[PDB]
């Protein structure tokens, strides 16, 4: 069977997070509880629902109910951002014989944001190809994305007014030195779909609120 | 110091065969199962396997069966993981895990050890150098930058000025584009006073094809 | 030692 997690979950520093963990076969499956920062190796949080190995905190407890288990986090601080995987077993005997086939399941994850500052709403500026680029038989839009606050965005680009999938490449962001993230997007074109529409535009949109430039050939 | 050793992360090309390896210490190696996890760059985690060291009794998820094999030397605690023949879907950071049985009247196991990853990389891609753009001054505060296009492998680091210029500057990560090959940017923030008095280079090593770039960025006159 | 215990009243090896 699957596990299903919310993909994210946003808490104020102080205060308690859950994270869900459903699946089918989950009211008689011991859960465990895995943590992992971006880069680093997962590391066991929480095993057989609600057990804690060493060194692990109290302010960490898990539970579980009915096909549904949780991880619950209080006071939370930042360094408890990142992502946290929940994970059970299957048994089963297969139809023709031969003993006890084990699987090891996980869920998808949840990314943990903990906003230790104001909303700051992101700077877009969208570079067109550069004249080298396009000597080269190359275009490339840019669209830089700063100073925003939590780190997730999304984009959108359009040309003219339609929007284009194809060819799109995003960053997930990063911290600046100020503690604000950035991100960057990135379109491909050939010179010919450049010099021919327009104009083209990279729309941002955070937090429900977007941000947009536009950009025309010269 | 219990622990789980990982070798070194590699290259390869589609069609070639593969072994990792994970490296045993601290706690006594045939005694417990250790699994094998695949993660995707900015994935969740997916299982391999387990194997029991002692009597190499393994369990295989179904998408990986008949792929992969576990396989462990119990001489030199040793637990191996191999391809006959790579797919570019074979990327990913391999981990190495070991289930420890948790004891009580109500026993259980979960993960509690954990390798450092193997980063494997499945690709056509050839090794070379990054093209190299400008980005001329936008919009104060003003942004410039360089496009540092389409090179193979990560990673390559980005200087300005030679070093010099290191205040208002943030080179994003990489994204790797459709052809299987990377681009960046590195943006730097300025004072449009400076702007057409200072001057902006942007100092790009790409090791692992011996290439490096300066590029001169400057506005529209 | 090969024990897996998967969840209440179920046990492998």
């Amino acid at each position: 069977y699957l596990l299903t997690q919310p993909p994210s979950v946003s808490v104020s520093p102080g205060q308690t997070a859950s994270i869900s963990c459903s699946g089918d076969k989950l009211d008689d499956k011991y859960v465990s509880w895995y943590y992992q920062r971006p880069g680093q190796s997962p590391v066991l949080l929480m095993y057989q629902d609600f057990k804690r190995p060493s060194g692990i905190p109290e302010r960490l407890s898990g539970s579980k109910s009915g096909k549904t288990a949780t991880l619950t986090i209080s006071g939370t601080q930042s360094l408890d951002e990142g992502d946290y995987y929940c994970q059970a077993w299957d048994a089963s005997t297969g139809v023709s014989g031969g003993g006890t086939k084990l699987t090891v399941l996980f869920g998808e994850g949840t990314r943990l944001t903990v906003l230790a500052q104001p909303k700051a709403a992101p700077s877009v500026t969208l570079f067109p190809p550069s004249s080298e680029e396009l000597q080269a038989n190359k275009a490339t839009l840019v669209c830089l994305i700063s100073d925003f606050y939590p780190g997730a965005v999304t984009v959108a680009w359009k040309a003219d007014s339609s929007p284009v999938k194809a060819g799109v490449e995003t960053t997930t962001p990063s911290k600046q030195s100020n503690n604000k993230y950035a991100a960057s997007s990135y379109l491909s074109l050939t010179p010919e779909q450049w010099k021919s529409h327009k104009s083209y535009s990279c729309q941002v949109t955070h937090e429900g609120s977007t941000v947009e430039k536009t950009v025309a050939p010269t | 110091e219990v622990q789980l050793v990982e070798s070194g992360g590699e290259v390869k090309q589609p069609g070639q065969s593969l072994k990792i390896s994970c490296k045993s210490s601290g706690y006594n190696f045939l005694d417990s199962w250790i699994g094998w996890v695949r993660q995707i760059p900015g994935k969740g985690l997916e299982w391999i396997g387990i194997i029991y060291p002692d009597d190499s009794d393994a369990h295989y998820s179904p998408s990986f069966e008949g792929q992969v094999t576990m396989s462990v030397d119990k001489s030199i605690s040793t637990a191996y993981l191999q391809w006959t023949t790579l797919q570019a879907s074979d990327t990913g950071k391999y981990f190495c895990t070991r289930l420890y049985l948790f004891e009580g009247a109500q026993s259980s196991n979960a993960f509690d050890l954990w390798g450092q990853g193997t980063m494997i990389l499945v690709s056509s891609g050839t090794t070379k150098g990054p093209s190299v753009f400008p980005l001329a001054p936008s919009s104060g505060t003003a942004a410039l930058g360089c496009l540092v296009k389409d090179y193979f492998p990560e990673p390559v680091t980005v200087s300005w000025n030679s070093g010099a210029l290191t205040s208002g500057v943030h080179t994003f990560p990489a994204v790797l584009q459709s052809s299987g090959l990377y681009s960046l940017s590195s943006v730097v923030t300025v004072p449009s006073s400076s702007l057409g008095t200072q001057t902006y280079i942007c100092n790009v090593n790409h090791k692992p094809s011996n290439t490096k770039v300066d590029k001169k960025v400057e506005p529209k006159s | 030692r090969k024990r897996i215990r998967v969840g209440p009243g179920q046990t492998v090896y």
